[PDB]
Formats: structure tokens, sequence, C-alpha cells
RNA sequence: GGUGACCACGGGUGACGGGGAAUCAGGGUUCGAUUCCGGAGAGGGAGCCUGAGAAACGGCUACCACAUCCAAGGAAGGCAGCAGGCGCGCAAAUUACCCACUCCCGACCCGGGGAGGUAGUGACGAAAAAUAACAAUACAGGACUCUUUCGAGGCCCUGUAAUUGGAAUGAGUCCACUUUAAAUCCUUUAACGAGGAUCCAUUGGAGGGCAAGUCUGGUGCCAGCAGCCGCGGUAAUUCCAGCUCCAA
């Protein structure tokens, strides 16, 4: 924590989406990489915003230590950034969640659904009986 | 096959749609248009590969569906849509318009314009026909047909159409000594001014075009688009001003700019 | 002398691939009945079954009795000799064994004082003769 | 199919001729002069010099003030004299044919730390780039194979996070420490 | 078949068994490299011979 | 009438064509089943509906060859798709995860995609690159020097062997971060991790071609080696072994 510091570069920004994107190099001298949290703070910090919004991935670490580079993404409101950002960086951050089966089964049910024609109740029957 | 293909090979994609190889697979395969998709700029790539403003045909699609990307001043929500030539992209929200012109190695440039010159558009009218009721006709080099033009209009000349009318302001005819620029092979993107025209009966004719250095080239007469007249273009030309210079002198151009920079 | 005209391409070319049929090595790859008469039909080894194991009298300036194997090829059922190459490699060899047999160094050709043998045995019964030889694994008992 | 690219060359050609003395004796003292670790890496040098002298002679056969001779002339020139190996007042191409293997080999980052004198030898050398002690402007390199360019020349210096400028001794002199603190109160 | 067969393997099994002799272990790559140069590129020998071979039988 | 020694016609092809690949003075000679383009086929033929587009086969109809169920009255087939089996063979991978990327389809910002991406097997092949480095003692060597061989150290470079002898690191264990759809791997980074550093480099050779032994012990024209010359019939530079050398 003592020695940690991020810089930003190819800054723009952007209304299409309603961001700010750049990529960003965080530098520790003789530390693991920075974890995603703490870049996600201490950019909140540099741009007067709240780690709530930030939305960092692609951290790659340079040969030898020091310096890793990533790409930062901020948003000017968290309901933008549910509207337009990928549902796997949301279930990372929490706020998307991914309860559902296999594709597997998903293929399996919808299959096994084929085989019965119109009638409802036996089409929404057909995978309760081979779990 | 037995049928129309719909799919499209990355590395069989136009060389100057400057793609890799290492991404995937596939292009974009833009969807039928007014531009062949030989020489046409899908949106996709566009606006992911040329201005950054998405980094996935996901978010590119989202862009085009929020109905902020505007082409010959109509919304278009197709995200492989057929730009082509000299067709202005216009952004509202970020307020900036695109002119969609070749640069001086042949490949659709990042050129910026101001409202009041994207309002009109340069067209090259590719036929004229008389149709029903003695009606004239008019086909531009787009897929864009327009009824009642000026008599004076022959093939092969320029026509100025401003956006939100589809009409006919002004027009250039196809004459020695007019500013032109080549719209495909070797020569393409290349400024100058129609010097010759060589004509051959039961083939492709071909035109002599010297630039502002000198350098004198030909091409057949489909790849030619008057963009001026006499000498004055009426449009704003990109960097370099459609002037092809060898490597000799770009390597020591980029000699000079890193030298200044360091 | 040759000709030497501007348009004496097709009598060159023509002459050129007569002439081309008369040396063993285009005749051998281009001619067909070599590819036939190979037991091993074009390819570099083959599997067999031990039909026999025989002894092959040395050539004349030699005196020694090479110890060779009657293998009758899995494929078109042919049927070849095959020389086991190395001291006692013979006794890792008994019958009705799956042998793997390649050749035995110049394309079709007898090599050295071993009269009308091609082909030499690799691996028997799926384990190497080298391996074998060198102890470094054992007979599938 | 798949996106791969499966673009990739070899960088050594093995000698027409095997075991001859006068070869096996020049390649044998180039290997312990320069600390290499077999013929592999002294043939690739030979295969880089040859790739070298093939396109400087085709380029002068080629015609005076062609351009295309002209403008790849320069751009050889401008690498052999960003490699080093060649003086920056002989931009000539007669003079590339004129160049040898050794003064390639003299470019590499392994001779570069010993003619530096960061290492007592060549092969002291080739083990402290191994282990990660040399570093080039700030990137820390464990290629011994490096060619250098003149600019990055002055710039190559011990690595900080190693046990030779920066501090945070070995493992052994750690442990041999904590022994003898434990041997003696 | 003439029956000559009995005969294979026959000095390989009357060949008495030695073992190998336990040697120190051979330096590989770089440093057997730099030993087989240092060998026979930086010496100096006051003696006759000819130039002998490396495998001398003296 | 039309075509033919300017090679028709017929036959063969272990022939899909091309972009290309191997080899590399120049000229050429071989290879292109194989990811891009074009063609053809979906067990063999044949005939069709629909549709803009099919003579479609993850559409239909019939015959032939296989072949599934059957209550013997009938009914259902087409992996030269992804995996995975059998067979054939000298000869070729997992019945894995995901639509996160590139794109495709649809009424469509939302669904689907064994296309494709990811991982697993993988010494096909290609790139980089560990298996050690340094110092100090003995015994040598140097254009070494100090008195002119004599003796030594004000120097340098090897090899032999040691209580040396304390420095540097990985290969591995392994926390976290990172990567990623989620993982894995790489790069970071804690802590362990080297003195037969037993944390052990192999594959082929030592008559010539062709680098390397006229060493030693067995065998005795036998066993065997040997691409070719040739070796072996009791003193083997060539076999079987030990040691020592050679090449990568
Ligand atoms: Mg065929
Ligand atoms: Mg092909
Ligand atoms: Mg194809
Ligand atoms: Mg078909
Ligand atoms: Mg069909
Ligand atoms: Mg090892
Ligand atoms: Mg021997």
């Amino acid at each position: 924590n003592d020695t940690v510091t991020i810089r930003t570069r190819k800054f723009m920004t952007n209304r299409l989406l309603q961001r700010k994107q750049m990529v960003i190099d965080v530098l520790h001298p003789g530390k693991a990489t920075v974890p995603k949290t703490e870049i996600r703070e201490k950019l909140a910090k540099m741009y007067k915003t709240t780690p709530d919004v930030i939305f960092v991935f692609g951290f790659r670490t340079h040969f030898g230590g020091g310096k890793t580079t990533g790409f930062g993404m901020i948003y000017d409101s968290l309901d933008y950034a549910k509207k337009n950002e990928p549902k796997h960086r949301l279930a990372r951050h929490g706020l998307y969640e991914k309860k559902k089966t296999s594709r597997k089964q998903r293929k399996e049910r919808k299959n096994r659904m084929k085989k019965v024609r119109g009638t409802a109740k036996a089409n929404v029957g057909a995978g309760k009986k081979p779990k | 096959a037995r049928g129309p293909k719909k799919h499209l090979k990355r590395v069989a994609a136009p060389k100057h749609w400057m793609l890799d190889k290492l991404t995937g697979v596939f292009a974009p395969r833009p969807s039928t248009g007014p531009h062949k998709l030989r020489e046409c700029l899908p949106l996709i790539i566009f606006l992911r590969n040329r201005l950054k403003y998405a980094l996935t045909g996901d978010e590119v699609k989202k862009i085009c569906m929020q109905r902020f990307i505007k082409i010959d001043g109509k919304v278009r929500t197709d995200i492989t849509y057929p730009a082509g030539f000299m067709d202005v992209i216009s952004i509202d929200k970020t307020g900036e318009n695109f002119r969609l012109i070749y640069d001086t190695k042949g490949r659709f440039a990042v050129h910026r314009i101001t409202p009041e010159e994207a309002k009109y558009k340069l067209c090259k009218v590719r036929k004229i026909f008389v149709g029903t009721k003695g009606i004239p006709h008019l086909v531009t080099h787009d897929a864009r047909t327009i009824r009642y033009p000026d008599p004076l209009i022959k093939v092969n000349d320029t026509i100025q159409i401003d956006l939100e009318t589809g009409k006919i302001t002004d027009f250039i005819k196809f004459d020695t000594g007019n500013l032109c620029m080549v719209t495909g092979g070797a020569n393409l993107g290349r400024i100058g001014v129609i010097t010759n025209r060589e004509r051959h009966p039961g083939s492709f004719d071909v035109v002599h075009v010297k630039d502002a250095n000198g350098n004198s080239f030909a091409t057949r007469l489909s790849n030619i688009f008057v963009i001026g007249k006499g000498n004055k273009p009426w449009i704003s030309l990109p960097r370099g001003k459609g002037i092809r210079l060898t490597i000799a002198e770009e390597r020591d151009k980029r000699l000079a700019a890193k030298q200044s920079s360091g | 002398g040759k000709c030497r005209g501007l348009r004496t391409a097709r009598k060159l070319r023509s002459h050129r691939r007569d002439q081309k049929w008369h040396d063993k090595q285009y005749k051998k790859a281009h001619l067909g009945t070599a590819l036939k008469a190979n037991p091993f039909g074009g390819a570099s080894h083959a599997k067999g079954i031990v039909l026999e194991k025989v002894g092959v009298e040395a050539k004349q300036p030699n005196s020694a009795i090479r110890k060779c194997v009657r293998v009758q090829l899995i494929k078109n059922g042919k049927k070849i000799t095959a020389f086991v190459p190395n001291d006692g490699c013979l006794n890792f060899i008994e019958e009705n064994d799956e042998v793997l047999v390649a050749g035995f160094g110049r394309k079709g050709h007898a090599v050295g004082d071993i009269p009308g043998v091609r082909f030499k045995v690799v691996k028997v019964a799926n384990v190497s003769l080298l391996a074998l030889y060198k102890g470094k694994k054992e007979r599938p008992r | 199919p798949v996106a791969r690219s499966w673009v990739c060359r070899k960088t050594y050609v093995t000698p027409r001729r095997p075991f001859e003395k006068s070869r096996l004796d020049q390649e044998l003292k180039l290997i312990g002069e320069y600390g290499l670790r077999n013929k592999r890496e002294v043939w690739r040098v030979k295969f880089t010099l040859a790739k070298i002298r093939k396109a400087a002679r085709e380029l002068l056969t080629l015609d005076e003030k062609d351009p295309r001779r002209l403008f790849e002339g320069n751009a050889l020139l401008r690498r052999l004299v960003r490699i080093g190996v060649l003086d920056e007042g002989k931009m000539k191409l007669d003079y590339i044919l004129g160049l040898k293997i050794e003064d390639f080999l003299e470019r590499r980052l392994q001779t570069q730390v010993f003619k530096l004198g960061l290492a007592k030898s060549i092969h002291h050398a080739r083990v402290l780039i191994r282990q990660r002690h040399i570093r080039v402007r700030k990137q820390v390199v464990n290629i011994p194979s490096f060619i250098v360019r003149l600019d990055s020349q002055k710039h190559i210096d011990f690595s900080l996070r190693s046990p030779y400028g920066g501090g945070r001794p070995g493992r052994v002199k750690r442990k041999n420490a904590k022994k003898g603190q434990g041997g003696a109160g | 078949v003439h029956g000559s067969l009995a005969r294979a393997g026959k000095v390989r099994g009357q060949t008495p068994k030695v073992a190998k002799q336990e040697k120190k272990k051979k330096k590989t790559g770089r440093a057997k490299r730099r030993m087989q140069y240092n060998r026979r590129f930086v010496n100096v020998v006051p003696t006759f011979g000819k130039k002998k071979g490396p495998n001398a039988n003296s």
C-alpha cells in the first residue's frame, strides 16, 4: 500500500454508452498484482466517484513485476452501468446472478420438449420425470 | 453452393478494412445496400476499429440500437450496414460528423467535417434513363435514383445531393481540367485533375490524371469520381490532399516527426 | 547435335519425356509394376505373423547362419523373410507372433551377405526388439 | 476453422558435411570464447548473417539509383548500425559483405555484461542473466541472446530486486543468517 | 530347415558379466562445451608425439 | 458434315483445381486430402414437394446393399457435422466447458449456434532456454618475471580433490493476486525448496568414407557386425562387454 500508483492513458469519453474509458497501469515494484478492488477504489478516489461504478478488467503484468496494465471503465450512473456492461462483469461485482442449469441439460430439455406437440401440460411436464 | 452466401471469412475480408488475423475466424459480412461489399465500410468496424467507441460487436450493437448513428441523415440500426464512399456519418449526442473518404493509401480514413458541410453530399451518376410517361431518371453511384434531373446532366458526372431532401442543387460535368478522385484500383485515393481521356469502343475508357505535384497516372473510367469544379474541391479533403507520396519521402517524414516529438 | 530453334519446345519436351523412361529410378517410380511387386505396397513398415524361424547361409566370402523369420503379412497375405538384427533376439521370437517389419536398408535390395532378404524385424508382440535386447522391458507373459 | 496462425520458420541451418576438423574447431573456438550452450546457437547467428549477406548481395545486383535498392539499403544499414555491428561511417552495401559472425556474437547481452564487467567470466554472465539479475533500461531480461542496440548499451545494469543492486538477499544467505542466530544467542 | 538355429545368442551368453564402474556425473550443456573447449584449445604441452589423438592408448 | 501426328479418340492416375509447400547459384525437380477461393458428395443410384434460391438428404418418394423395434399386424433409418465406438491398418486426440470473443440466423438490444471460442491428449513440427557459477589451497603450463637452467610469486589460464565454502537461482511444494463466461496456463508475489547441488541427459559411434582406441577380458568364419568396402577360422583397431574418447 505504501508504493502503489495508478497512471491513466488513452483516456477518452463517449456519450454513446455514457462512459469514460481508458487504459491504466499500476506500479507495484515489489508486490504481487494489485487486486482489482484496490484499483477500483483508488481510481474512484482519482476521478472523484464511488467504487461501485468503476469497472476494470484485463490486467496483464509485464515480465519481472512492477508494471501491470489493464483497461478501466467508468460510468456516469449505476443504472447506465447495469444497462450497458457485460453480464459477467456485473456478476463479478455481484449485480448479476447466473443461477441456471448446464448447457447440456438445457439442450436435453429442449430436445425432449420437441417430442410433445401442442399440449401445454405435457410440454411443461416433459422435463419433470427425467431429472 | 445451393444459394447466396451469408458468411465472410476474416482473412477473405477486404484489405482496406484493416482487420487482423487473430481476433477470430469471421468478418462482418456487410448486408446488402447502396455499395458493394468490396469497397464499403460496415458500421461495426467503423465504430469498433476506427473510432474505438465500442470494444465488441455487442457494444456497437447497443450503440446502434440506441439510435445515435445517422447515415446520410437517416437513422440506421443495421450493425453491418454498408456505409460506402462519402456518406455522412452523423452522431448528434457527441456532436461530430464524419465523411467517409479514402486516404492516400486507399483506405477509408476518419475524416471529420462541420455540420454545414455535412448537410450536403456529392454523388456520381451511373445511369440516366427515361421511364414511363416520358419521365427522365438518374441513378447515382449509390443505389439512389431520382426523377426530373437537369437535362444537361450526362452519364458519370457529379451531382450535389443535399440531405433531408434528396434533390439536386448543382452539378459538375465530366470535363477535362476538373478535379477528380480515383475510387478503385492501384491509384485509389489519389486526388488529381482530369488531363486526358482516351476512349476504346467496346472496352473500358482510360483517363489520365495529374495531381498537384505533377505526378501523372491513369485509370479506368469507372474508377473516377469528379469532386471539384476545375481545381477547387466541393468537399473537404483529408490529410495529405490525396497526394500519394512514395516510401522514400514517407520515411524521412517519419524521421522528422520523431525528431520533433523527441 | 540437338535442335535449338525458337519453336522446338514441343520436340524438346517430347524427347525428354520419352528418354526419361530409360533410367531405372524413373521407371520404377512411375511404372507401377514395382509398386505392385513390393510386398509392403509402398509402406514404410508392415505387420505380420511369424510363420517360421529359418536360418539363411551367408554369401561366399562369409560363413554364418543369419537368423530370419518367415512372416505372412496381415494385409494382402504375402509371405516374406525378415532378418532378426542382433545377437540373441531370435530367442524373443516365437511362433504366431505379431511382428513389425521394416525395410532392411536400401529400398527393396538385399543388404550384405544375406541373400534375398529385404526386411528386418523392429518390434515383436508390440514390444521393441531394441528394448528386449537391452533388457529395458520384458516379454508379455 | 481455427483462428490460429501456424506461421513459423527455422532459425538455423545444419552444415552440409559433418565431421570436418576445421569447421568443428572453429565452431568450438567460438562456443568457448562467447560462452554458448551448443552448436545450434552458433548456426543460428551464422544463418542470420547468411540472410543479411544474401539480401545485401541481391541489392548490390540491383542497379544503382533504383529506388527499391536505395530504400532497402538504407533500411538494412540503419538496422545494422542500430545493432552496432557496423560503424556509423561505413554506410555502404559493400561493407555488409565484409561482416563476420563474431561481430554479431559480440553484441549479445551475455557478452555485453561481461565486457561491462558486471560478471567475472562469460559463463558467469550467462548464469547471471538466466537467474534474473540483469536489467536493460527498466525491463529485466533473462535471455542471453538478447541483442543489445547502441541506445540500450548504456542502460545495462543490475536488477533492483536482485541481491546485487537493491536489498533482499538470497535464500541461502537468509538461511545461513537464521542458522547462525539459532546457534548463537 | 537345416537346423542351425540352436546357437542363437551364444557369445552374448558366454560373455562374462562385468558391472559398470560407478563414476562421477558428467557436466552437460554449456559446462560440457566449456570443458571440452578448455581441454583442446587452452593448453601447452612440452612433450613430443606429433599431435597424438585425444584417445591415446599410451 | 465435325475432330485428328500441332497427338484426336481411347486407356491409366496411388488426379478434386488453384492460391501455395519442400529443395534452393541460375535453370529446374517433386508435393499441394489439409483451415483461403472455386467444384463435387452425403451408403449407391434415380425422381420430386416447398421455396427467391435445393434435384436439399440433421426434407420427402421408390429400388439396391446394410441395418433397428415388433405383441410378427406393422413402424422407424443414414455421424465424408461435434465428441465417442468397431473395423482397417505402419499410421492419427476428450462421449469436456461456454456463447465471454469473431460472426451467423430470427418477429429480434433480450433467444439459439459441437459455427466458433476455451480447456484436455499431443517429442507432427517451429521459437526461446536449465542440468551450474565464483573464490581460496595444494601439483602442472604460460610471450610470465626476479640472479646467466638451478630457487621463488610482483601476474595470467587450465585440469586433478578436498573437512572446502559461503554466495545466486530455478525444477518442484504452495498462499494470494491476476487471467478467464468460469477455470487452466503464463507473468507477478508470500513461505519452504541444492554439495555425489543422488534435483544423475540421452541417442548413436570409435578400420576407412567420417570425428573418435593399433586399451583390456571373452568368442573363435561360431555368435554376430557390416548402408559400401569389408571384420570374425584361438594375439579381432570392426563381434559380446568394461574403461576411455567422438558427434548432436
Ligand atoms: Mg480420387
Ligand atoms: Mg486442394
Ligand atoms: Mg472448400
Ligand atoms: Mg449436393
Ligand atoms: Mg439427395
Ligand atoms: Mg536431469
Ligand atoms: Mg567397442
